């Protein structure tokens, strides 16, 4: 019949069956040879009836309205000309992001271990979510944005779905740029509790490195971040591979200051 | 006779349901009040013949 | 256990686990019963290397970047008891 | 005297109990249309929001718990589409009614509609600084073909600061009264509430409904208690409410969902709150 | 239109559990075979199962030709009758109707006019108080145009919406009894025939006397506690002869209780030993 | 004419020829035992009446037999 | 076969998971489900109550809530895998 | 006392569950948010002052099937109901 609800699985014994239902509910199961155990994985969600819990027919990944949401036309216009200063900036970015878009044989033919996203860290007014409001124009390539409050939400399992949904989104519709305006939210450190609050937060965390650490330099997303503050986040971020070229927007010099103002 | 009794009357009545528990807020003009489960929400209630 | 028990019947083998600081959690910091979790992880953890009797089929590695962080309530007197540091 | 006690409750066990909810006079015979209104074609429904339409219907209740459904009568391809609110049977749970998005109740409790009665010329002469706040606020939604045409994006936010008694408030109500636009009163402890995440989502709540109004313009005030400064403490036990205003700076300035809104502040403490 | 026992074969009636109960969490439907009599005896035969999609709550027949294909099949044997009535099941939830209920059942009452619904509830149905109750639908239309007969019985105080909705919709709800005869009690009894091996077989003694001067034991520390609880026992009322002491395991039964019973196991042990010594 | 028969063994008989419309059947029973044709299955030996195939398809002589049937649901 | 196999399998219908804490008698042991609470149940017949200890996971039916079967080695290889050849 | 107070029970049933409300419709049709309960899509029986009720009301609802019955002055909170005089 058709109402049914969904589940995720974990493991097969041995055919065999268990999931991880929507509401909590764990189960065991005799062997479902309904559908093709091997035509699926681990966290491969599938139906399941209400009241025997079986597994009674796959389904796809239905993306949330409120990462859809996040996907972005092109309103944003501001040429690199609009900006000043920063040469050396949008220099060093650009070598991180179009070129592995477009020319990583340079990447690919030496086959260095390549760099995944970037960070901009410094002060407030140098710069840093103008420079996103542009990098997203002048490269022929989706982006997308995320606020990280944006993330967190009240029910127990109503973040990690969502970020597990993005990056699978940007594994999709390929490829893609990431942008997380202010990381200073959830990436402070591990505040050590058992609390309800304390564990939803930072599990948020917890998935998003696993993301990091899933796919390669090969698939061609790239993502990049942002901060007020780095005397205050968790160093796990910062460890080789994930988010390693770094950006020390500083403050004008007084040539800068020339350009600005013209 | 009354031993029997007792077990055939209690034995009658563990198969009776439970009971809840909760407290008081006001009470509501007659043969009503109300009442707040002491861990969830609320529930006007009426009363019994005694009380 | 798990761990161990797979690891005893493919006795002799060596264990290594880094990370180690985060079985503590609040380390009992307070005492209530939500940490449970992070008090039982370590129980578990010295019951069962107790378990061993230190014949010589089965030895055991841990690690971390500060051991004046660590949890010495066990692990410093005797289980862990050769502590090396290194250049 | 102890016996006025004994008589004087004596009376409470004469009188007995009287207390009211509702009712009406005229219409007194109401209860004809309500039985037959009441088991007929009127169930209830427990709401959702769906989330796919596969060439069936996914949705997700409001506690998670997520089902794959049909219809009955309610039309199934065309009148739907994702995101709305909906009407679901509480037994076998198919759709049967849309119904619009969500409009919290408490920015509707924040919003302002009887205009007060000060005015500029009931302040205390503080005859310059008006000036400073009215060319924010007014002028650029009266007289924007002056701002315009010389070449110049006005500002779009204020803050005040001064001493108390001095008089923050009383000119920032007086605006409301020669506003030609909304005003909002931001109620400051409806951001604090002891459910993570949910503050900031009364946050963007309150600007999404504004820019779809035109021209809204806001009121804070005492944001030290919101806008205060951050730190890193592993109590830290404001950690919660620094989640809450990156809701606000990250929405007041990135990526323009903003228009013509405007914003107004107070403090006693300019020197605590966040540089940001 | 009253004191209608409903006769019910044995043999109809634990078919109506298992498949009644082999479905749980979802249930469950199937049909009943018997035959109307005057008014009174609206016995029961046999009864069977029509295909069936269950859930918790709901339930439909999906094949409409396997009760005609089968009765067809039957009358070669001609083992039962024709068709009296049909019955359902509410796992946990209680013995009633429901509006569902009503409306296929309202087909068979017109079809014919003393057609029966059954209901039963196998969860909470435990060894002893079993909760089956049927039930004929009434007109309506006849009660606005608005019956005993020197004996009712039995009536119901629970069941909400088949104590307050029981009546003025549902159902002229009616007793059931049961035609447990000779004939088939003794097959049904077979079952607790012990053995003819099982009353001669004196097992081992190895816990006998682990049990005997263990059983002593634990005499004793009652005893001598009630040799303690006969001090004076006169002290400050007649009652406080009594309520000063609570009922907190009363002593001197409780050794009568273990007295006669170590006697009553032992005997037979004793006296089970020499008849199996003139087995030679 | 035509004979009908029921799961209760009951008969009932109907007045009728070759030309015959399922949705006007339907109303027979209906005019006398009082059923929506939703709660209606009839049947020839196996054969479910198809309320498309009209009865000029299958053969219904005088005198032949069917048999009515019930639906059944609950919750 | 294949239609035939699937039928045999939907009369299956689903279980539940747990876990011990102690063990009373082979007519009564302690569970702890994986959705709170903290039932006391029995056994049947077939599994051996000698492997029934401490620590094991369990599953069981839904309404009786009996145990019936077992399953060891809670595999989660990102977790740990061996290092054969390093013997 | 002959005619109104008899009705009323008999459609308000004993139990008169609480809530509130976050969003309205005209024609005795109207929403409910709650701890115990999701949300509802529900009606309105014609006799509570259908212009008065606002957001953030509290109700009585029918406890069966939902339904807004009548609505409460202020339902505030003890301890303010406390801390007035009475002596
Ligand atoms: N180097 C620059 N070139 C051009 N404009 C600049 C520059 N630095 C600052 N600005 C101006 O400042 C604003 C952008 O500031 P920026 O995006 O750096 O804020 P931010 O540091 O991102 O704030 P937060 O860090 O809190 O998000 C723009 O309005 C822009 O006109
Ligand atoms: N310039 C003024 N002219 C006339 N009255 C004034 C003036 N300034 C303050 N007041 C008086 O003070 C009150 C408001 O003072 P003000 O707006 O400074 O409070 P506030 O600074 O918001 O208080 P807090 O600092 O606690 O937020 C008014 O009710 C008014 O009577």
């Amino acid at each position: 019949q058709l109402p049914y609800l969904v589940a995720n699985v974990v493991e097969v014994m041995d055919k065999a069956a268990v999931v991880k239902t929507s509401s909590r509910q764990t189960v065991f199961l005799p062997m479902v040879g309904l559908v093709d155990p091997d035509k699926l994985k681990p966290n491969d969600l599938v139906g399941v009836n209400k009241d025997s819990y079986l597994i009674l027919d796959t389904l796809p990944s239905e993306f949330d309205s409120r990462v859809k949401a996040m996907e972005v036309d092109e309103k944003p216009t501001e040429t690199y000309s609009d900006v000043g200063g920063l040469d050396k900036q949008i220099e060093e970015l650009v070598e991180a992001i179009v070129l592995p878009m477009k020319r990583a044989d340079k990447f690919k033919d030496m086959g260095i271990r390549a760099p995944k996203g970037a960070l901009m860290y410094g002060p407030p007014g140098t710069g840093k979510t103008l420079l996103a409001r542009a990098c997203a124009a002048q490269t022929n390539a989706t982006f997308l944005k995320l606020a990280a409050p944006q993330l967190v939400q009240m029910y127990i399992g109503e973040g990690a779905k969502l970020v597990r949904d993005a990056f699978a989104l940007a594994k999709e519709k390929a490829p893609t740029i990431i942008f997380i305006d202010e990381l200073d939210a959830i990436g402070t450190k591990r505040f050590d509790s058992e609390k309800s609050g304390d564990r939803e937060v930072q599990r948020t965390m917890l998935e998003l490195l696993n993301q990091l650490d899933g796919f390669s330099s090969d698939d061609r997303v790239k993502v990049l971040a942002a901060t007020n503050r780095v005397d205050v986040l968790d160093p796990a971020l910062l460890r080789s591979g994930r988010l390693d070229r770094k950006i020390e927007f500083p403050l004008p010099s007084e040539d800068s200051r020339a350009q600005i103002l013209q | 006779n009354d031993k029997v009794r007792f077990i055939k009357d209690e034995l009658r009545l563990l198969q009776e349901p439970g009971s809840y528990v909760g407290e008081v807020i006001k009470i509501v003009s007659d043969k009503k009040v109300l009442v707040k489960v002491q861990p969830e929400g609320k529930y006007i209630v009426d009363v019994a013949k005694d009380i | 256990r798990e761990m161990f028990a797979y690891a005893k019947e493919h006795e002799p083998c060596i264990i290594f686990m880094d990370e180690v600081d985060a079985i503590g959690g609040r380390r009992f910091s307070e005492g209530t019963s939500a940490d449970r979790e992070i008090q039982r992880t370590l129980m578990e953890l010295l019951t069962q290397m107790d378990g061993f009797d230190n014949l010589g089929q089965t030895k055991i590695i841990m690690a971390t970047n500060r051991p004046d962080t660590l949890d010495p309530a066990l692990l410093r007197p005797g289980r862990l008891d050769r502590k090396v540091e290194i250049p | 005297e102890n016996d006025l006690k004994d008589i004087e409750a004596r009376i409470k066990e004469k009188a007995g109990v009287k207390e009211s909810d509702t009712g009406l006079a005229p219409s007194h015979l109401w209860d004809i249309m309500g039985d037959r209104q009441r088991l007929g074609e009127e169930h209830p429904l427990q709401v959702a929001r769906c989330t796919k339409i596969i060439k069936k219907y996914v949705i997700n209740l409001k506690q998670i718990a997520k089902f794959v459904v049909g219809l009955g009568e309610r039309v199934s391809p065309t009148d739907i589409e994702e995101g709305m609110r909906v009407g679901v049977d509480r037994s076998k749970y198919n759709i049967e009614l849309p119904l619009p998005p969500r409009i919290d109740p408490s920015v509707t409790m924040m919003t302002v509609e009887e205009k007060p009665d000060v005015t500029y010329s009931d302040v205390g002469g503080c005859k310059d600084q008006i000036e400073k706040l009215r060319e924010v606020v007014e002028l650029p939604l009266l007289s924007p073909e002056r701002f315009a045409t010389l070449g110049i994006d006005p500002p779009k936010g204020i803050l005040l600061y001064g001493p108390p008694g001095t008089g923050k408030t009383l000119c920032a109500r007086a605006v409301a009264n020669r506003t030609d636009a909304t005003f909002i009163r931001v109620i400051g402890s409806e951001l604090v509430q002891k459910y993570v995440g949910e503050g900031a989502r009364m946050v963007r709540e309150l600007f999404e409904m504004a820019r779809t109004k035109k021209a809204c313009i806001i009121f804070f005030d005492e944001i030290d208690a919101v806008g205060g400064a951050r730190f890193d403490d592993g109590a830290g036990g404001d950690n919660e409410v620094q989640r809450t205003m990156l809701e606000l700076i990250t929405q007041l300035d990135g990526f323009d969902p903003r228009g013509n809104i405007k914003v107004m502040f107070a403090t006693n403490r300019p020197n605590t709150l966040d540089p940001a | 239109d009253t004191k209608e026992t409903v006769y019910i074969s044995s043999i109809a009636l634990l078919k109506m559990l298992k498949h009644g109960r082999a479905g749980v969490p979802m249930e469950v439907m199937g049909l009943m075979l018997g035959e109307f009599v005057d008014d009174y005896t609206v016995n029961v035969v046999d009864v069977f199962a029509m295909p069936q999609s269950g859930t918790g709550v709901s339930v439909e027949a999906v094949d409409d030709v396997f009760q005609a294909k089968m009765m067809d099949m039957l009358k070669q044997t001609g083992r039962d009758q024709m068709v009296v009535g049909w019955y359902h099941s509410h796992p946990g939830f209680g013995c009633w109707l429901s509006s569902v209920d009503v409306n296929t059942q309202k087909s068979f009452e017109q079809l014919n006019s003393r057609a029966v619904a059954v209901v039963v509830d196998p969860i909470q149905s435990v060894k002893g108080k079993v909760v089956i109750d049927a039930f004929r639908l009434i007109d309506t239309g006849a009660l606005i145009n608005n019956q005993t007969t020197s004996n009712t019985g039995l009536l119901n105080k629970a069941n909400i919406q088949a104590l307050i909705h029981g009546l003025n919709r549902h159902y002229y709800s009616l007793n059931i009894d049961y035609h447990k005869t000779a004939k088939e009690t003794k097959m049904l009894m077979n079952l607790h025939k012990e053995q003819w091996q099982s009353g001669l077989k004196m097992y081992d003694y190895e816990e006998k006397e682990e049990s005997n001067l263990a059983a002593t034991k634990s005499m004793v520390k009652i005893a001598e506690q009630y040799s303690k609880r006969i001090e004076e026992e006169k002290e400050l009322t007649e009652e406080e002869l009594k309520t000063r002491y609570v009922g907190r395991q009363d002593p001197k039964k409780h050794l009568s209780e273990t007295a006669d019973e170590t006697l009553e196991n032992n005997i037979v042990s004793v006296l089970t030993a020499g008849v199996n010594s003139v087995a030679i | 004419q035509i004979f009908v028969k029921t799961l209760t063994g009951k008969t009932i008989t109907l007045e009728v020829e070759s030309s015959d419309t399922i949705d006007n059947v339907k109303s027979k029973i209906q005019d006398k035992e009082g059923i929506p044709p939703d709660q209606q299955r009839l049947i020839f030996a196996g054969k479910q009446l198809e309320d498309g195939r009209t009865l000029s398809d299958y053969n219904i002589q005088k005198e032949s037999t069917l048999h009515l049937v019930l639906r059944l649901r609950g919750g | 076969d294949k239609t035939e196999n699937d039928i045999k399998a939907l009369q299956s219908i689903g279980q539940l998971i747990g876990e011990v804490m102690k063990e009373l008698s082979e007519e009564k042991y302690i569970v702890k489900a994986s959705s709170g609470p903290r039932y006391i149940v029995g056994v049947r017949n077939s599994v051996d109550r000698s492997k029934l200890k401490k620590g094991v996971r369990v599953t069981l039916d839904i309404t009786t809530l009996t145990i019936m079967r077992i399953l060891p080695r809670e595999t989660d290889p990102l977790v740990y895998n061996m290092t054969s050849f390093e013997q | 006392q002959e005619e109104e107070k008899k009705q009323l029970e008999e459609i308000r049933g004993n139990p008169l569950s609480i809530g509130t409300l976050e969003e309205i419709i005209d024609d005795d049709h109207a929403i409910v948010t709650s701890p115990t309960m999701p949300d509802y899509y529900v009606s309105i029986l014609s006799f509570v002052d259908k212009e008065l009720l606002e957001p953030g009301c509290s109700v009585l609802l029918h406890h069966k099937t939902m339904s807004i019955v009548g609505v409460l002055q202020d339902d505030a909170d003890p301890m303010v109901s406390v801390m007035k005089m009475d002596k």
